[PDB]
């Protein structure tokens, strides 16, 4: 094991949005809001 | 008239979205706007008078904008682009029209149907309702690669038609998780409570990201084989409802033109899979979509009479998260009885 000082960590472990948008159309091809992984 | 397209999309999946949130506070949400937008789009080519405005104006076009031959071109265009496998990205959107046996259709309908969204057209005995669904089931789950098997979970046996739409998208992540980084943490669905999960996680990786200090959360793009990636929004703990109130087309330009390549000592991201289904009816009733729910349905474009209805407009997705890649389905179906 070892220790590391980082600037920057990004923790998915509270509810969040994800979203995929189409470049051209802005068309939302599907949208998610994840307030439960396990439901 | 292309950014007076893109600001209906975006606003048909966000009004949408509030809806759905006001429903089901804190639950999950999982829904396909365009695949919505396009069995509703389907469905206008038959509508005429109020029945027709009310549709499209509740998918948030602006007819005094946009034509209707421009609609459903922009429908047309995109749904050419999306049946194609390349790279590990797999891509499938269909759609078909379940017709009732014996009941003739206006050539028209027919014909727009094919040439603008590609429709198949099923004959389908809805006497035998036990057989007519495993028909219209077989036909999604077949499109969607087995993860939406059960669609329609009732069907009336005096059902004239029922147009379906879906989409099926798997990809591989361009950087995948390697499955020795997932171990199970906690995942905190509020300050009162955590769940176990398993917990995926990268380290030492650039991604785009982008940090709003304004509404307390952190945006990150992942990206996939084959072109394709998918915005993560991440709120701080209790600012989900910040997030929300700021969602628009102007919020989601700022974000991705904030997005800058930078170095993450860690990326923590669970491994699941959730599914929900929906009855769309009261949700687009509140968009304003009413006639075409009421005997003053004016659906004679199909059939060239007015006997026909959307009785039940049901919607399932289903998301899966995992160290290679992710896979998303959603499947729409709108039943139209006899009146």
């Amino acid at each position: 094991i070892t220790a590391v000082e980082t600037r920057t960590i990004v923790r998915f472990n509270r509810p969040f949005l994800m979203i995929i948008v189409d470049h051209f159309t802005w068309s939302i091809f599907f949208m998610s809001k994840v307030t439960n992984p396990k439901q | 008239v292309d950014r007076g397209l893109a600001s209906a999309n975006v606003d048909f999946a966000f009004s949408l979205y509030k809806q759905l949130v006001l429903k089901a506070p804190d639950k999950n949400v999982i829904f396909s706007p365009l695949s919505i937008s396009t069995a509703l789009a389907f469905l206008s080519l038959g509508a005429h008078n109020t029945t027709l405005t009310e549709i499209l104006k509740g998918l948030k076009f602006n007819l005094t904008e946009t034509s209707e031959a421009e609609i459903h071109q922009s429908f047309q265009h995109l749904l050419r682009t999306l049946n194609q496998s390349s790279d590990e990205l797999q891509l499938s959107m269909g759609n078909a029209m379940f017709v009732k046996e014996q009941l003739s259709l206006l050539d028209r309908f027919t014909e727009d149907a094919k040439r603008l969204y590609g429709s198949e057209a099923f004959a389908t005995d809805f006497q035998d309702s036990a057989a007519a669904k495993k028909l219209i089931n077989d036909y999604v789950k077949n499109g969607t690669r087995g993860k939406i098997t059960d669609l329609i979970k009732d069907l009336d046996s005096q059902t004239m038609m029922v147009l379906v739409n879906y989409i099926f998208f798997k990809a591989k992540f361009e950087m995948p998780f390697d499955p020795q980084d997932t171990h199970q943490s906690r995942f905190y669905l509020s300050k009162k409570k955590y769940v176990m999960v398993p917990m995926m996680s990268l380290h030492h990786l650039t991604i785009p990201y982008f940090r709003d200090e304004e509404l307390s959360c952190t945006v990150v793009q992942l990206n996939y084989t084959g072109n394709a990636s998918a915005l993560f929004i991440l709120p701080d703990q209790d600012k989900m409802e910040e997030v929300e109130a700021m969602l628009s087309q102007e919020t989601l330009s700022r974000f991705f033109d904030s997005l800058e390549f930078r170095e993450i000592g860690e990326l923590y991201l669970p491994k699941f899979s959730i599914s929900r289904d929906y009855n769309l009816n009261d949700i687009l009733l509140q968009l304003g979509i009413e006639e075409a729910f009421t005997s003053k349905a004016d659906l004679s474009g199909i059939t060239g009479a007015r006997n026909l209805a959307v009785s039940q407009v049901v919607h399932k997705a289903v998301l899966d998260v995992f160290e290679e890649g992710t896979e998303r389905s959603a499947a729409t179906a709108l039943k139209g009885p006899r009146q």
